[PDB]
């Protein structure tokens, strides 16, 4: 019937992690 | 008939008390 | 502590707290009130159903329920309107028994739909809170992160250390958005299963009752 | 807020610029539908409540049929359910050769469609809100991811690029998710409320359907 | 495109399967939409033509005159009338057995219609629910190649971590693009089928009721 | 473990005790239900053999009286049906056309009573398997607040003051997963055992009803 | 790539073997069931083409007799219903329904044990698709803890020394999803094929019961 | 029915995200 | 029969994983 749609919450964290990770060599 | 609204007001009041107790315990547990 | 950072967190995070606390307060009031109601209805259903199935005469069981005609519930209300229109249509002339039992079965059907609609009233709101609460939390964190990267874009010498609390006060809006969603979504599923089980009880009772009325009507021929 | 009111998506790549248009459009379309359907469902509920009173007032049903014929092009809701039922009933009953009861069955289907056609006219733009309230978050995320991939590609020739020369480009990519969620919260919240209003109108019309078919089935014999 | 030419083999496979599921989802959306429009229109056209007051046996005779590709509300009526009239030829039956023999045929034929509308809806619901997690697995694979590069040299270059980031980030982009078609359409199409089932179920009550009056009088 | 739990903040005390207290409760429920669901299946086949031995249902009902106080599973379906059948067709001889639906109710209520006695704690495993990971996340979010408050106290951050906040988050996630694995593995395994044992007890719904309909009409 | 498996802590390599074990078992079950449901569906189609040839059931029955060791699916439920019908129609038969209610019972006791002869290992996939990401995450979280246990003894830390440990830890989530995705797709796909096949057998046995009531009653 | 629950990954991501806060110069 | 058939299915899917895991390290 219904569930928490976790994917948008997870994908914003993935994007923020990828931004920091691409910033680590700078 | 209409008494389900009185039961709903009772439910709102006890829900509000339970949240105030929860956040009071949470803020106390910050110490 | 948390509270001496929270009091100086952004206005947007203040609003996102008052919104999410409001839905947490409201959803728990529904969970309490709609579980008590369903506990009462599921008990009043079976506690009438045996009384009816005791083998006592249906006519006197109907007549004794007239003393509380304004206060009936669930299976007893479903029985009462079905029997009332049956005895009226059977007392009336010029109606064949297949039309008499149809009229009773329909006056039962519409009363049973009105009992279930009166039973589930606030449940759709839990479907709302479980659906928007994660997205309200996520808008809270995305606005916080975005405003942190704007602030980080202003300084001559950038480092993550100067926006660390801006990221932290963003991220927890995800967490409380999610913790206001969990009770609502798990209880929306659970309460719908309880309504469907109680609907199947009324549907079964409506078949058992219309079966005995069908035989009772055609036996007069 | 806290950024230049005169500068926006305008400078960004054509795809995040396009995603910005479809998402803000949705929000405008969503709010236009909320206002249009809220006005219509308020009017329909008021007209149904007024008609159940006028019908139970006890004035004889040929008066209802003759006056409703006097405004047959503008009938709605319970008055249009009544009219289609009584129209078919008098037409069919007129053929006295009919089966007394079978007249009631035929009239009841006449109203059943009229109800579905009125109830569909109440619903028209509601499934668009269920669409906006479910794709808009993901369209926001996809716009943001394209923005991020285009922020790093714009400096991919230089490694010396300081975080200070990509942080504004990252912030402008998060806007697509912020708009994408801002279009979703009103849409899915209003979609649940409006669907519920429509079910209340359905149950009110089904109440009227039983009330009418009862007095009709009586009048068919006594 | 050189940025995809040297991508890791695991990401090649993830792109082919997710683009495959996106293309297959759009093909299902348009295919099921034309079918459900046609079936909803045929039901509305036939049930009017039937309820018009035309004689059931004449309607049945011209419906047999089109028994080739009869699928729809026509086929549902035909199945119910065929076992009604055929079972009626044996006058030994009580009328309850005649309305049984009609409703026995048409309930079977209704399920045979619904299973022809339903065919690719549970595949679309499978894709729409698992597709962002295929994207997520591709993202975690790219995150590993990024951390391996950050573990290689004392000060890693942006150029050597970037392949892990680009693979990780594209796997989330395509994981979203291969989920938009299924998340809008699956609930819409499943609701459409439920509405069209409720239409045939209303035809079950209405048609068996007139046959019940027929059986109790002929 | 205890090296860090001895110095964890007060909210972690509660979260750890709750989340390990679900694990313990979950394992206790698996032990109790895996006795019952296995003894209530054995006592079904150990009724069916006796039933199909050719002994009279009169003798079955008579030899059942001496253990009615503890009667459970399939024979408690049978006894309830036969008790009410005797009370409606043999203790009073009236209306043999009307006892069959009485016997159908008398098995229906006994069925729901027996299945409720099997299910007693199965829904709780369904909540533990759903909620245990979110209690882990709450432990994580609190551990991460203990990280950021320790980070804000220094001009330049390093892992040295951050490590106890990270260690707190990870151990709360690990315990949340350790409580969830048994719960969601066993919940499906037990919920299929109940559905199987229900469809086994449903082997009466036509069989017993037809036998008592024959005994009423003969 | 085995280099990490050759050196990593006992728990993460044990978790690696559990997840590869579920992945192997899952793919073996997917290919197996698919071949079994393909056979069972084609055997149902071949029996429908036989049944609708207009062959008399009393001689069609004789055909199965030739294969009493290899009866299956639709032809097994036909044979079991009809081998009871001949008996209930021979000697004492009670009512025409009493001979077609006992025959239909003798079908449904072979609906079960044809279902549950197929449908055997599907609920295993239902568990693998549920716990496999949690097992991958538990291996991952233990991997982060093992890295920090080695790291925290040093006076300073950097990505160059912790990132290899995190990269080898994230493998457990990657394999955890790689074992889960085939299971969740194939569980939903195969479970729908079983429900389609159950609907087909129920449509057959009800529609056969109409021909059986025609031949019993007239 | 059965599906893939990923929720504890949010935590792994919260931890991995904080390592970059703990190491930025 | 069926215990040998599931053994053959385990064997053929195991070598399919072995060549996939080889192809994974090969590029």
């Amino acid at each position: 019937k219904s569930e928490i749609n976790i994917v948008p919450l997870l994908d914003v964290l993935l994007v923020l992690l990828l931004i920091f990770m691409a910033t680590a060599p700078i | 008939a209409t008494e389900q609204n009185d039961k709903l007001k009772r439910a709102i009041i006890i829900s509000a008390v339970l949240h105030v107790i929860l956040f009071a315990a949470l803020i106390w547990s910050s110490f | 502590n948390i509270l001496d950072l929270f009091l100086k967190a952004s206005l947007l995070v203040k609003l996102i707290m008052l919104i999410l606390i409001g839905f947490s307060i409201a959803s728990w009031a529904i969970i309490i009130q709609r579980t008590r109601i369903l506990n009462a209805a599921a008990r009043e259903a079976e506690a009438f159903e045996d009384k009816f199935w005791s083998g006592i005469e249906l006519s006197r069981l109907y007549q004794e329920s007239q003393g509380k005609r304004d206060n009936l519930t669930g299976s007893e209300q479903i029985f009462y309107s079905g029997f009332k229109e049956f005895v009226r249509l059977h007392r009336a002339n010029s109606h064949a028994p297949e039309a008499v039992v149809e009229g009773a079965s329909r006056a039962m059907r519409i009363s049973m739909n009105r009992e279930l609609e009166n039973l589930e009233t606030h449940i759709p709101f839990l479907g709302t809170v479980g659906s928007i609460s994660p997205y309200i939390g996520l808008f809270g964190t995305v606005w916080g992160i975005m405003h942190a990267f704007i602030a980080l874009g202003a300084v001559k010498q950038a480092t993550l250390q100067m926006v660390a609390p801006g990221i932290a006060e963003a991220l927890i809006a995800t967490a409380i958005g999610l913790f206001a969603a969990i009770p609502a979504v798990m209880a929306y599923n659970r309460l719908n299963q309880r309504v469907n089980k109680l609907e199947l009880n009324y549907d079964n009772f409506m078949e058992e009752f219309t079966a005995i009325l069908h035989r009772q009507a055609f036996t007069v021929s």
